[PDB]
């Protein structure tokens, strides 16, 4: 339509008025047309990719955390239970929340992920598909959800493998990848002992090579090691 | 209380 | 979808979850649908078609400022090169907006003023028909302007026609109306004048019967009454 | 710095 007849500067500079409009799917709409032309994205670029889905998807995730909730209350015997109401709108909810999800896979697998050269683009990308695959993990029922769950793990380990390789262990993308991985175990996995012992691990080994980081990725590393922290008081 | 997952930032 | 053959009732609860779950498009939708059945609409219901509409269109309006705004400051800067992006996407969030301001107004012509019972709620469909077009003239240029601001004027003007035969001082519809017609006048029709005598009588007039307030409506007409409190000290 | 309109309520 008109994303592909929009030239990709045009596309980028669309995204970031989104931006500041507050208009997230519009927001993804643009990136996705700029993915689409084919060149590798910057860290700025990765950076509006990142937060216009995660804004997106992120509304979905709290509307059908409400809808399930009061499906459950509903559904509590003894409570009125009264109509397929509920269900249906949850239902609708969630369909539209998969959409998002495979439409962002889709671009890890058609454009992403592929033609990454550098680690820290591979390690991102590949933290995105775990993501997204957790995304729909939250919602996932019967067999499909154990497929799923996998996929999430295998994107979320072949990143944890690269990112001990190739980046220093307070590297923001290594922090964010750590901690969603300690999340996924904790939430979806069914493994608290796991997710604890890497959110331990990741952040004792960051704070001893602090000293090295850079200053333009202070800020964001001691968020991700603060969330590290706070995690693990709730979990122990 | 759900687990806290990283951010979007800058 | 095909909300014409839905339960009235089921379309009712599920513009409920949708406010629950903060989904005011869906919220919007629901209630277009249940209005188009037929029926007259509750105090609740009308409470319902309100806010999901003036959360859609909320945040329209909320995105078009901050893009004017951009689009502004950039024309005055008058750089060889900036401009013609922030230009395309105001212009479709206007269109957007004008869209739904359509769809409201539409609903109101065809369903609710003139199948409404009573005074109040007719006053209350006016008033909404005044809103939506001052909405429209937020965004209008030139001769369409022209003809929109006298639109909205009609309406309010047979509003508050109504509004003062039939209904008290205190009324939380009269007072909304009240204080939306000077809002009117200040913003859009440049009558600060007019803005302020309306506002002025309103607040006193509503002042001296407080004593009557039932404690029912009490909350609403006194938060109305300190708005129109706070814009007189802004326009004086 | 504009002006208040009536607002959402319940
Ligand atoms: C250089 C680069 O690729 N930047 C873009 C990325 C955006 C968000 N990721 S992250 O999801 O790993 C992350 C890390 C830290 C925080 Br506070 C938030 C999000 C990092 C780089
Ligand atoms: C009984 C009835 O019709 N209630 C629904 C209406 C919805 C909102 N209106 S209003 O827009 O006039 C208004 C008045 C006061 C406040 Br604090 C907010 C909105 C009143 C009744
Ligand atoms: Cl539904
Ligand atoms: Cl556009
Ligand atoms: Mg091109
Ligand atoms: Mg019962
Ligand atoms: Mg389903
Ligand atoms: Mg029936
Ligand atoms: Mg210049
Ligand atoms: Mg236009
Ligand atoms: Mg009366």
């Amino acid at each position: 339509g008109a994303m592909g007849s929009m030239e990709r500067a045009s596309l980028i500079q669309k995204a970031k008025l989104a931006e500041q409009a507050e208009r997230y799917e519009d927001m993804a709409a643009f990136m996705k047309g700029a993915v689409e032309k084919g060149e590798e994205l910057s860290c700025e670029e990765r950076n509006l990719l990142s937060v216009a889905y995660k804004n997106v998807v992120g509304g979905q995730r709290a509307a059908w955390r409400v809808l399930s909730s009061i499906e459950q209350k509903s559904n509590e015997e003894g409570s009125e239970e009264k109509g397929p109401e509920v269900r249906e709108y949850r239902e609708k909810v969630e369909t539209e929340l998969q959409g998002v999800c495979d439409t962002v896979l889709g671009l890890l697998d058609s454009h992403l992920i592929k033609e990454a050269g550098d680690a820290e683009s591979r390690v991102f990308y590949l933290k995105m598909k775990g993501d997204y695959y957790r995304y729909l993990a939250e919602v996932a029922t019967g067999d499909d959800k154990k497929r799923i769950i996998d996929s999430a793990r295998s994107a979320y380990q072949e990143a944890m493998d690269i990112s001990k390789k190739e980046m220093p262990p307070t590297n923001p993308i290594r922090l964010g990848l750590a901690l969603n991985f300690s999340v996924f175990h904790y939430e979806i996995a069914n493994s608290p002992e796991e997710a604890i012992s890497l959110a331990k691990t990741t952040f004792d080994e960051a704070m001893a090579d602090l000293h090295t980081l850079s200053e333009d990725s202070y800020k964001d590393s001691t968020l991700i090691m603060q969330l590290l922290r706070d995690n693990l008081t709730l979990w122990t | 209380d759900r687990s806290s997952s990283a951010p979007n930032v800058h």
